[PDB]
């Protein structure tokens, strides 16, 4: 055949010689992402159940919210687009820049080329695939546009920190509810792993030849690569996060105590 | 507790091969490359191994264990159970040229297609300066023992012989990184390492920085900066 | 069969090798470069120290003068005094021409060069880089010949059109015209065929002899070639009874058998080492670390008379004493290595160590300046020459002597074939007998021998009765059993064919092995008085006068396995003015005859 059946190489007519459950964590990555876009999709779709009017918590998954249909207080950078039908969600601005981040993050790619696309299913098990390109041709050469994903990031992290910090009231000014506990360490964890990003590490120093002419991005550029090396964590982990966020938020708002610390 | 423990090594050459099934006493403490000269010792004289210190630190023992690409000199032996088989094997990735070695030419012939290290030509040999910053990056990877395990086990060259031509693998790309980040080169490198090298071949499934036995963070360290240095250069819009 | 013709051959690519094959490029040199293993996995690979160079970057008091004291010092002014300053007043240039070639060590505060402190050196001298310094060299000079080629293949179109590497071939045969050199005979490791070089000038540059002795830190390269080349060529051997033994190394637990355990590590508890009884007979020191000569008798006594290891060496407890965290601060690399390597917990469990072979400090007897050799054109540098090192080593020293006298070795076989009238040609008879010699333990050879017995009983005899510790009985009776030995190899039969046979190069390198240990025993049954790695039980007045005498061997005749004499030859008159005055006469009154009457002012 054609990659370890090879008429060079030793005859060993078998895929793998592997014993351990090599296809154990294909199946994990394979349920953990279907079951985050499943989730996702239902719940930006579903167009209610997103705003707390009166402690002013909004959901994530929601949180540009530029239309003229949104709940009245969501809005909290101006209402520009009308009215949607039934197939643009109501955050549509900030989803496709997400999707395309996560999309082109790396450690993503190496989940989803393992698990979904088989290219090493694992690591010493031969190919269901007689040709390979790699990142070379057309589609996946676009995988080396994720710094401009990740600047896109940024800004909508800061949108992110700016509904995290207004989501501190009561009806009677300030409050604090369990609500915010939830928001500020979702977006505090969006933060790291944003932060630990591989293209961050680039930027910030990992471009740089002498550290020695550049103290500030040197220092930098080790924090960042401290974070760098949790990398596959902090993805797994603001997956989690968001869907909690979601989760709650949605119970408050169809109906459920909101455990209040400063009532309103 | 020593006890009488079941290989399958597998003996041939490059006209066809299989595997053999031999019984050897194991004790306590010792690594396969033990059991192997032992086996060469008792049963086996004329056992093909190439090993040559036995004590890590060199590349030379490179196998594949029980389907995972080792070093037979660093296997500890008492990973697998007393009941459990243990199967020997060469490199499946380079052509095999007797029971446990293979043909590891193709790294030598990669190896003088990378340009050198190129200093500046008139700084004196007792007049060179380098900060330890400036050189913690590179002497990560100077750490490399050849043992090509990461060649073996990289899916771009393993499951695909025509991509041999195109793709250097993950230790002369992971070389290319030590060039690139040398404080004192010259040469630049990074078209190069795309349009010659073939950079873009690998997707970064990272198995290779699982073989490593020096514990080299190849993929997060070498192959994903160099890719967004080749980035920098090529594939970004602000021009 | 398969013929090569090149200026200069060098069998080996180590330090010494493969700087003394760039030296040769540069003089503008054909240079085939021949190696039993891969390009880039010699010995050299193992070292973890450093290289002692008079640098002066972490403190300026520092000379060649101090070095050459210092290296002069540890070697009980055995050393050859030439060699030992040369080495001195040349490494800072080796290590600095080093990193023009791309290597990294570790740096200072000004950016210089990292220089460690170190036993027997009076400053810092040793450049490091963590403790990979070994490696860190030989990868350097392995991608110096490639950037070489590099150049050849772009002014002349081919990458060995001046240098070629054979890796994975082994020398067996020198060729002589009229006791000059004319070649090397040798076999492809892969193939099992024939390969005849027809250079004028061959570097040998081989190694140690380490294979020789059961317990050993020494690769599986280490056989004794080039040592047994250069004497069968009818070249000569000094030193051979100067053998550095670390006492204290892991004996029993195969996966780790040659790793050395420093005194550190009796800088705390020390060897129990009984079954129910500290042995050492115990402000007044613990018996820590006495002149390792008293350590190793001792346990040479208790491994005779007393409760030994199974094994066949001693315990070296430290999990009863200080607690298992103060270990694992204290010795980090150490801890960590034995646990993943052969599962033994320095914290929980006593270990298994034992007299080990590391260093041979005697080899070929070459030319200070130039490289060795008496009648022919041949070169020797590394650990097969002689003469830097005379009673022992200090640390460091033997990878600086690697670049210096690589160098050294390289431009002297590049003079002495631009000195050349005519080229010195092969004969065909003497090839012949080569393949013959290779091919004799295919036979059937009635009462046949296992190679693997045979290497065995040799290393158990060597270990037994060429040790730390030297008695003339022990000796006596090590050579018999060496002429036994001997015979027995005539019938030794090899199972299989030509394509890669462990067994076929083992009986291959059994020769030269059992050459090397008749050679090594008769030097340490002649030298009756102790200095540096060299002791004798029923000689223990360390430093008799003979220390302007080398002991020298030599080939006599009748084969496979020749026969050797030892010869007495005197030293050249000691030391110019390296009668320094920090070589004070107190000191040198200690190693030296009143002898000198021009020292003092
Ligand atoms: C475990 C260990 C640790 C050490 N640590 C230190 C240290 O910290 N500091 C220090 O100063 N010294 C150290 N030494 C000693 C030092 O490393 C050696 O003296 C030095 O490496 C010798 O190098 P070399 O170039 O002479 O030979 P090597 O590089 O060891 O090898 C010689 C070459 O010759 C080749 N060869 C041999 N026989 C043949 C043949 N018949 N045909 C073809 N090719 C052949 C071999 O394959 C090899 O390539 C250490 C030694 C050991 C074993
Ligand atoms: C947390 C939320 C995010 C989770 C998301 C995880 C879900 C990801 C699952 C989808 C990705 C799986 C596809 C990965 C492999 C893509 C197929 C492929 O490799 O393309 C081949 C060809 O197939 C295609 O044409 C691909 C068409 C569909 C791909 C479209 C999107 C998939 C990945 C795009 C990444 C985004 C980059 C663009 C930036 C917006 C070319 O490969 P080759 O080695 O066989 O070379 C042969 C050359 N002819
Ligand atoms: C393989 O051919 C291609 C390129 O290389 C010539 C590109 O740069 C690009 C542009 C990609 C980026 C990331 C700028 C595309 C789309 C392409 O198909
Ligand atoms: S990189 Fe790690 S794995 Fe690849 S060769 Fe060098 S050491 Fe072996
Ligand atoms: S496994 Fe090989 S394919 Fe790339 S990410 Fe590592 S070099
Ligand atoms: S590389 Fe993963 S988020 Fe950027
Ligand atoms: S034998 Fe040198 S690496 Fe295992």
């Amino acid at each position: 055949a054609t990659g370890v059946f090879s008429p060079r190489r030793a005859q060993i007519p078998e895929r793998t010689l592997r014993t351990d459950r090599w296809w154990q964590a294909p199946l994990l990555t394979n349920l953990g992402l279907a079951a985050f876009v499943i989730y996702a999709t239902i719940r930006a779709f579903w167009g209610s159940a997103y705003w707390v009017a009166d402690y002013h918590y909004l959901t994530p998954f929601y949180s540009p919210c530029v239309s003229t249909a949104c709940a009245p207080g969501s809005s909290h950078f101006g209402q520009w687009v009308g009215d949607l039908p039934w197939f643009i969600p109501m955050a549509f601005i900030s989803l496709p820049f997400l999707l395309a981040f996560r999309l082109t993050c790396y450690y993503y790619r190496k989940a989803y080329y393992r698990s979904v696309w088989q290219s090493p299913t694992a690591c010493a098990v031969a190919e269901p695939h007689a040709k390979y390109t790699g990142e070379t041709r057309f589609p996946l050469i676009l995988q080396n546009i994720h710094r401009y994903f990740f600047y896109a990031a940024v800004l909508i992290s800061l949108v992110n920190t700016y509904d995290a910090i207004t989501a501190f009231h009561s009806p009677s000014g300030f409050g604090f509810g369990l609500g915010n506990v939830i928001l500020t360490g979702n977006v505090i964890l969006l933060w790291v792993y944003t932060l630990s990003c591989h293209s961050c590490r680039h930027v910030t120093g990992g471009r740089l030849k002498h550290f020695s002419k550049h103290p500030v991005r040197y220092w930098i550029w080790t924090q960042v690569s401290k974070l760098n090396t949790r990398h596959m964590l902090f993805a797994w982990i603001t997956l989690g996060t968001l869907v909690l966020t979601d989760f709650y938020i949605m119970l408050v708002a169809s109906g459920t105590i909101s455990d209040l610390r400063f009532i309103g | 507790a020593t006890y009488d423990a079941k290989l399958r090594v597998w003996r041939g050459d490059d006209t066809g091969g299989e595997l053999h099934d031999y019984t050897v006493e194991v004790n306590d403490g010792e690594v396969v490359l033990d059991i192997i000269h032992r086996l060469q010792a008792t049963q086996t004289p004329d056992l093909a191994v190439r090993w040559n210190c036995k004590a890590g630190k060199c590349g030379s023992c490179s196998a594949e264990i029980n389907g995972r690409p080792r070093l037979m000199c660093m296997t500890r032996m008492s990973t697998f159970g007393e009941d459990e088989v243990v199967t020997v094997t060469p490199l499946r990735t380079f052509p095999v040229m007797r029971d446990l070695v293979t043909d590891v030419s193709f790294n030598y012939e990669k190896a003088r297609q990378i340009p050198s290290f190129t200093p500046p030509k008139d700084l004196q040999p007792g007049e060179y300066r380098m900060q330890q910053e400036d050189v913690n990056r590179s002497q990560e990877f100077r750490k490399c023992i050849e043992c090509f395990l990461c060649q073996n086990v990289c899916h771009v060259v393993r499951d695909h012989e025509e991509n041999k031509e195109n793709f250097a693998g993950p230790r002369f790309h992971m070389r290319i990184a030590e060039l690139d980040m040398h404080p004192l080169d010259t040469v630049d490198r990074k078209e190069m390492a795309q349009d010659e090298f073939g950079l873009g071949y690998c997707n970064i499934t990272k198995c290779c920085t699982e073989v490593c036995p020096e514990h080299i963070k190849i993929t997060d360290n070498a192959l994903i900066p160099m890719k967004e240095r080749v980035a920098d250069r090529k594939y970004d819009p602000i021009v | 069969l398969e013929r090569h013709s090149y200026d200069v051959v060098v069998i080996g690519a180590g330090g010494a090798g493969l700087r003394a094959v760039i030296e040769a490029r540069e003089r503008g040199l054909r240079v085939a470069v021949v190696t039993k293993s891969l390009f880039g996995k010699a010995h050299t690979v193992m070292a973890e120290g450093g290289c002692a160079a008079a640098m002066r970057n972490v403190n300026t008091k520092d000379s060649w003068q101090v070095h050459f004291g210092d290296t002069m010092r540890g070697g009980k002014f055995l050393n050859n005094w030439r060699m030992a300053e040369l080495h001195a007043q040349e490494a800072p240039d080796r290590v600095w021409e080093l990193e023009t070639y791309g290597a990294l060590f570790d740096r200072t505060k000004d950016g210089k060069i990292s220089q460690r402190n170190f036993g027997g050196h009076t400053y810092p001298r040793l450049a490091h880089v963590g403790d990979r310094t070994g490696l860190e060299i030989i990868r350097t000079l392995q991608q110096k010949i490639v950037s070489l080629q590099q150049e050849d293949k772009r002014e002349l179109g081919d990458y060995e059109a001046r240098i070629r590497v054979f890796h994975e071939t082994s020398i067996t045969e020198l060729i002589l015209d009229d006791g000059k050199i004319a070649g090397a005979f040798g076999y492809y490791r892969e193939t099992g065929n024939f390969v005849l070089f027809e250079a004028p000038a061959v570097v040998l540059a081989t190694g140690g002899i380490g294979k020789s002795f059961k317990v050993s830190s020494n690769s599986w390269e280490y056989t004794g070639d080039g040592h047994a080349l250069a004497l069968r060529a009818g070249s000569a051997l000094i030193n051979m009874e100067f053998i550095q033994f670390h006492p204290t190394g892991m004996v029993w637990p195969l996966s780790v058998k040659g790793i050395l355990v420093t005194e550190g590590v009796r800088g705390d508890g020390g060897v129990l080492k009984n079954s129910e009884g500290k042995r050492f007979m115990f402000a007044r020191r613990t018996p820590d670390l006495l002149p390792r000569d008293e350590v190793a008798r001792a346990i040479n006594a208790e491994v005779k008379a007393g409760r030994g290891s199974p094994h066949g060496g001693v315990y070296l407890d430290i999990a009863s004493r200080m607690p298992a965290e103060e270990i694992k601060r204290r010795l980090p690399s150490m801890y960590h290595q034995f646990i993943e390597l052969a599962e033994v917990d320095i914290t929980k469990d006593a270990m298994e160590v034992g007299p080990t072979c590391h260093y041979v400090m005697g080899g070929i007897e070459v030319d200070p300046d130039t490289a060795a050799g008496a009648t022919p054109g041949l070169f020797a540098a590394g650990e097969c020459s002689g003469g830097m090192h005379g009673s022992n080593r200090l640390g460091g020293n033997s990878l600086s002597d690697l670049l210096v006298f690589g160098r050294r070795a390289g431009l002297g076989a590049a003079d002495y074939v631009r000195a050349l009238p005519d080229r010195p040609k092969v004969s065909e008879a003497a090839v012949e007998d080569a393949t013959r010699l290779v091919l004799a333990p295919f036979e059937p050879k009635a009462e046949p021998e296992n190679p693997y017995t045979l290497h065995a009983e040799l290393q158990q005899s060597m270990n037994d009765l060429v040790g730390i510790i030297r008695k003339e009985a022990e000796i006596q009776e090590a050579l018999d059993r060496l002429q036994e030995l001997k015979r027995r190899y005539a019938n030794v039969t090899v199972e299989g064919g030509r394509v890669f046979n462990p067994g076929w190069h083992l009986a291959i390198d059994m020769r030269n092995m059992l050459l090397v240990s008749e050679c090594v025993a008769k030097a340490a049954l002649q030298r009756t008085e102790s200095r540096g790695g060299h002791t004798r039980d029923d000689y223990p007045e360390m430093d008799a006068n003979w220390r302007n005498t080398l002991l020298v061997c030599r080939v006599s005749g009748g084969d496979p396995v020749v026969p050797d004499v030892t010869v007495t030859p005197e030293q050249q008159v000691p030391m110019r003015p390296d009668l320094l005055g920090c070589f004070e006469l107190s000191e040198l009154e200690k190693y030296y005859t009143p002898e000198e009457l021009a020292e003092h002012p």
